[PDB]
């Protein structure tokens, strides 16, 4: 710590200690169905963008892995959230949202992003936490003359809401001339239709979307994955899986009046306090296990080597653990020096009116004494 | 119609979340009911304006012993989707449904207790939020004009209906009497009691001796 | 505002004012010495059992080396500051059984052996008109363990590796050297601070003490039942002033209060995201991969690290104004317990 | 701006120091002025033979 | 037309507030303070004002510091006609010379430089694309936006918490001054002082 | 660069803050140093303990 061989006579702080965690539980719901993504990937037809499916998908298990298995897309966008990590943590419920569009259409779809599809079809919010996936369409959507069966809306009188659906088709009402259902030279249709060709370029091709979407927890879990939970222990520092809330600590029946729908429990430094257990209902409140300061107490390098040790703020009874003497003190405990009756000027100060010294007992010895 | 108008005191406070919370001090800023703001009085006799205007959040309270008070019909105009919630009180049918046009089956079912409930007047206080296409209930009732004192709300319903709404009115199927009033976007300082309920507020938009307790 | 009352001296060059009677006062003066003696943990306080934090910090400078040793530099200044103000005195003295100081009372500042503090009645007002928290280890890291309903803020200063330690003299042996320079500077006056001490009666040694501001000494000894009288009365005034109004020790509350909401700061400041997707390094790790959760994890650490060395800075500051205002009341105790002053209105 | 106030409302409270760090400043020059002038309880006058 | 510092320092929310005791109330302070001193002595500093006439006042000044009282009243006219050619002597040198006033002068100086730093900070870039906010939220979508808004946010916290601690340290000084300051007030001003060249 | 630079002007800033405040501490010292040059070694010292 000091960087250096000779070491001067006195207190120094060196690297505190910690309990270590001997074991490993996790904790996961009650539910074994599976989550059938068979009916939102391959389909005849999809959706059209201004009237996007949503498919609400809960109370399963969902394995990831297989998604790759189902269509080929290039990539697997995300935000908010890895790609790699979905089999870990678990989520309250799953949403998708399969439709077509164009191929300049595939970079809109992103928080905080505006343009044509954006502000009048489909709006994503800034705090979007999920996934997004694109993948060529061009033998399933495309037809030689022309495929015309998905439309899209272009004029509109304001702007949209996120996760807004627009159905109804009036007419657009562009200037001061009343329309009245009529198409006349003012008004226009709100909806054409697109125009797909296999000779188009690369830029104009037919693009599968489907969006899944998540909820950060705030509730009790329903969709999680295929981890398999452990039988509870208590009074044991060991590490935590609360339904994808990882942590370190010890475990204790707590008496804290939960009310019905809360299940966390937060700090003033926001951290997780108390957790009521998934399986079973009960409330478990969460404490950090035992740690604190070591203090080196030596004399000089040259004078000896004995080194007695203080403890911070220990009472410790509760050390798993270094002499054979144990002196308490109101900064903690003292380990490899001994308690005199006598008193003398103070040569390492300790604390709280204890000192310590390098003195001879009759044959050298570490002393501490008022 | 009979608009009556009165004071609204120091009322709807809800839960801003679903974490536990002791003997803290916490500010969250949210759709609120504003302290002393008027709430107006309904008379409606059957022997009614089809319009009331949402405006980001409304907060509803009723007085009445029985279930005249039935559902609410949310949604805008007559022109695309437009049909909402039919509660009604005996066991069950708390559907919601989003079916095309038909005033004056289709997309959700919600089942077991009804949202009201209960037998010494009682005030059944309600708060309907639509933010980012989720809808949320918030539902409490209490025994006791709006009494003064401070009694927190419990959220009950979430929900991905995604309409736009900007039109209401309740369903009376003669005398009744309900409170309306109107959410904004306020910050609060909710005070946790050891037992973590809401035990008193302060609004820090309403007086500077507010603005300088927040 | 009001500067004060209106006066006017009736000045002329043959006319000169002079008192026919005195009057003796106490007044009070307090003075801080010592302020609160932390200890911060960077690792714990930073990341908190984190490998990957950990390792993401190792890539930063000696940063923490060096707030450490500002703290402890700090640590052992309060020591030092107390230890030049109270011990100024080689030898513990002690007052005769028999308590006849020449009229004067002297009951409420000498110790009592009734109490187990071995503290006079006007230092027991002192230490109950401060709400003292945070005195050192009272928790002894095993209260936290029985969870009260009501959590206090102590508790989560500890877990988060904000330690406050204990001071190296104990409220006991302050007492007992005050109780030492009292019983001093009664049987002896300003001897006791050159050499050894020298005995001499009460009455005797006030009257010196009269010949040092140009009066002579038989005003005393005409006149002794009346200012003993007087000192008994402002002696119990004093008492009544300090039982009555809790707001005459603001300047040691000030003390307690500063370093209490810097370490409630310090708390709070690790709710923020710092422009991060979250406040947790849990869910940071659970939810994203490696190459991301380094970049919200540096974020982490650099808002901290910038949080920590604030506080640092705001310590340091507030020690230098401590350290003056004790050099101040050991020139004070040196110039004015163990003498008499000349200096107008020291 | 209220996409930089966003922004600084969750950056952190370095912003409440600051201002007691000021407020505390502003005190302590008001009250060195009052330590350093304000030491007589009467405003005398002289008289006016000079 | 000329857009001073003030008007640009104060439109960026750097204010200045007013002391508290306006120059009317120091000059009523210092001037109750000589009126005590010339017909009182050191006799206003302890209990009430004692009236006495300067001659004997000054002759008790000379008994302070270890002259008889005789060598005053024999020679009154010389200490007096000295004492009114210093009095004229250091009035002439506050009239002519400039420089003696360095060090009110240099804590303005020091305080309006800090201030002209802390306003000129505001046109650095940090690494940003521009140094006005309304050019990067109309020139860019919001994730990008962000990004630089943030740079401008780290840097501009920093330059004001730069400015924060330098008005701590500066003011730390400046207490020492004043305490400095008011115990010459009390100790000379007040009375006669036995310290060497206090 | 733009990393390294920022750190090295944090750890320059912590560098002069320190150097001030330890220069405000050793110019107490010098003015407490002259004070007794002046007060003990150009005349005798009536304070106790100084
Ligand atoms: C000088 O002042 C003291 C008060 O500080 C006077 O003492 C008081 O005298 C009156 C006269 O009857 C008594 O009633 C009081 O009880 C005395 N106060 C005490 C003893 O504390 C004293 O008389 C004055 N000397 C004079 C006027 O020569
Ligand atoms: C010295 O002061 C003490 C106060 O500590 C006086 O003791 C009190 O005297 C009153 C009589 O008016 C009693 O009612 C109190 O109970 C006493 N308090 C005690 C004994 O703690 C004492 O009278 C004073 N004088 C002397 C000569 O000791
Ligand atoms: C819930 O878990 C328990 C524990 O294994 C099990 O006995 C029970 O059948 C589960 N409930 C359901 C509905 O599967
Ligand atoms: C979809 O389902 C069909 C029939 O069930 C199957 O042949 C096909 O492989 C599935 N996947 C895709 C990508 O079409
Ligand atoms: C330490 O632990 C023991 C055993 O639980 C307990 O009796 C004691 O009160 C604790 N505290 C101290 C200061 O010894
Ligand atoms: C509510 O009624 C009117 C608004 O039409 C308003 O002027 C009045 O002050 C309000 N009454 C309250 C707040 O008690
Ligand atoms: C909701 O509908 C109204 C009228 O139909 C429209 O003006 C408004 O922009 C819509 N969206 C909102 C309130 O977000
Ligand atoms: C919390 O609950 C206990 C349990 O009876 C009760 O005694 C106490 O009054 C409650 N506190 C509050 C603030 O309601």
């Amino acid at each position: 710590t000091l960087k250096s061989f000779t070491v001067e006579k006195g207190i120094y702080q060196t690297s505190n200690f910690r309990v270590q965690p001997t074991e490993s539980i996790v904790r996961f719901p009650n539910i074994t169905n599976l989550c059938p993504f068979h009916e939102v990937f391959n389909a005849t037809t999809f959706a059209s963008v201004y009237a996007w499916n949503r498919k609400r998908i809960s109370n399963c298990v969902a394995d990831y892995s297989v998604i790759y298995n189902f269509a080929p897309f290039f990539a697997f966008k995300c935000y908010g959230v890895s790609p790699t990590k979905l089999n870990d943590l678990c989520f309250t419920n799953v949403y998708a949202d399969s439709f077509v569009i164009r191929g300049n259409e595939v970079s809109q779809i992103a928080p905080g992003q505006t343009g044509n599809i954006a502000d009048y079809n489909y709006k994503l919010p800034d705090d979007f936490t999920g996934c997004v996936i694109a993948w060529n369409s061009n033998k399933l959507d495309s037809k030689p003359s022309g495929n015309y069966n998905y439309l899209y809306r272009l004029f509109r009188k304001s702007k949209l809401k996120p996760f807004e659906r627009d159905i109804s088709t009036e007419i657009y009402q562009a200037g001061n001339r009343p329309c009245n259902g009529v198409a006349g030279p003012n008004c226009y249709s709100p909806l054409q239709s697109y125009g797909f060709r296999p000779t188009y370029g690369v830029g104009h091709q037919p693009y599968r979307v489907v969006v899944l979407s998540f909820e950060l927890l705030h509730a009790p879990a329903t969709v999680c994955g295929p981890k398999k939970s452990t039988n509870l222990v208590k009074n044991k520092c060991v590490n935590f899986n609360f339904n994808g809330l990882t942590g370190t600590g010890v475990l204790t029946e707590s008496n804290k009046k939960f009310l019905p729908f809360q299940q966390f429990g937060r700090d003033i430094a926001d951290t997780t306090d108390a957790v009521r257990d998934p399986q079973t209902l009960e409330i478990l409140d969460i404490t950090p296990c035992s740690f604190g300061g070591v203090s080196v107490i030596t004399p000089g390098t040259n004078t000896s080597n004995q080194v007695a040790v203080l403890y911070q703020g220990v009472n410790c009874t509760e050390v798993p653990v270094t002499g054979s003497n144990v002196f308490q003190t109101r900064a903690g405990c003292l380990i490899g020096a001994e308690y005199v009756n006598n008193s003398y000027e103070c040569d390492i100060p300790i604390g709280a009116g204890i000192c310590a010294s390098y003195q001879t007992q009759t044959s050298q010895s570490i002393i501490a004494y008022t | 119609r009979t608009q009556s108008y009165t004071n609204s005191f120091t009322r709807g406070v809800y839960y801003p979340d679903k974490v536990f919370r002791s003997s803290v001090l916490h500010s969250t800023q949210d759709l609120f009911l504003p302290f002393f703001s008027n709430v107006t009085w309904f008379h409606a006799i059957h022997v009614d304006n089809p319009a009331l205007p949402f405006n980001d959040g409304v907060y509803f309270a009723s007085t009445e012993k029985s279930n005249i008070i039935r559902g609410w019909i949310f949604g805008t105009t007559l022109d695309s989707k437009t049909q909402s919630l039919l509660i009604v009180n005996n066991a069950t049918n708390v559907v919601i449904k989003v079916c095309e046009f038909q005033f004056c089956n289709c997309t959700f079912e919600y089942v077991s207790q009804p949202f009201l409930m209960d037998l010494f007047k009682n005030l059944r206080e309600f708060v309907f939020k639509n933010i980012d296409g989720y809808f949320k209930i918030y539902s409490k009732h209490t025994p006791i004009d709006l009494p003064q004192g401070f009694s927190a709300l419990e959220p009950l319903v979430d929900l991905p209906i995604g309409i736009n709404i900007t039109r209401f009115q309740t369903l009376l199927a003669g005398a009744a009497a309900y409170y309306v009033g109107y959410l904004q976007p306020r910050t609060f300082l909710l005070k946790y009691n050891e037992n973590g309920t809401i035990t008193d507020a302060v609004d820090c938009a309403l007086d500077p001796l507010s603005e300088t307790k927040c | 505002m009001s500067l004060g009352a209106e006066n006017s001296v009736a000045y002329s060059n043959n006319s000169i004012a002079i008192p026919t009677n005195f009057t003796i006062s106490v007044t009070t003066e307090i003075l801080p010495v010592s302020m609160t003696k932390t200890s911060v943990d960077c690792t714990m306080y930073i990341c908190g059992d984190s490998t990957e934090c950990s390792n993401l910090l190792l890539q930063y400078g000696s940063f923490c080396t060096q707030l450490k040793r500002a703290l402890t530099g700090i640590a052992v200044e309060q020591d030092k500051n107390t230890q030049e103000v109270f011990a100024q005195v080689k030898q513990i003295y002690k007052t005769p059984p028999i308590k006849y100081f020449g009229g004067f009372n002297f009951s409420q500042i000498l110790p009592d052996p009734s109490k187990p503090s071995k503290r006079s009645f006007i230092e027991d007002l002192l230490f109950n008109k401060v709400t003292l928290a945070d005195a050192g280890f009272i928790k002894q890291y095993g209260d936290c363990l029985g969870d009260i309903a009501a959590r206090d803020l102590i508790c989560a200063q500890k877990f988060n590796g904000l330690t406050v330690l204990p001071p190296l003299l104990t409220d006991e042996m302050i007492a007992q050297y005050t109780s030492a320079l009292l019983a001093g500077t009664i049987t002896s006056g300003w001897t006791f601070g050159a050499g050894a001490a020298l005995q001499i009666p009460f009455a005797m040694q006030m009257a010196y003490r009269f010949n040092g501001i140009g009066v002579t000494q038989n005003v005393l000894y005409e006149n002794q039942k009346l200012i003993a009288n007087q000192f008994n009365s402002a002696i119990g005034k004093i008492q009544d002033s300090l039982s009555s109004t809790a707001s005459a020790l603001g300047k040691l509350q000030d003390v307690v209060n500063h370093n209490a909401q810097a370490l409630n700061t310090l708390v709070k400041q690790l709710s923020s995201k710092f422009g991060a997707i979250s406040s947790v390094l849990n869910d940071i790790l659970s939810r994203l991969d490696k190459v991301e959760a380094e970049v919200q994890i540096d974020r982490l650490i650099t808002g901290r690290l910038q949080s920590l060395q604030t506080y640092v800075t705001q310590q340091l500051i507030r020690a230098a104004e401590i350290r003056a205002s004790a050099n101040l009341a050991a020139t004070k105790m040196s110039e004015c317990v163990l003498g008499q002053s000349k200096r107008v209105d020291f």
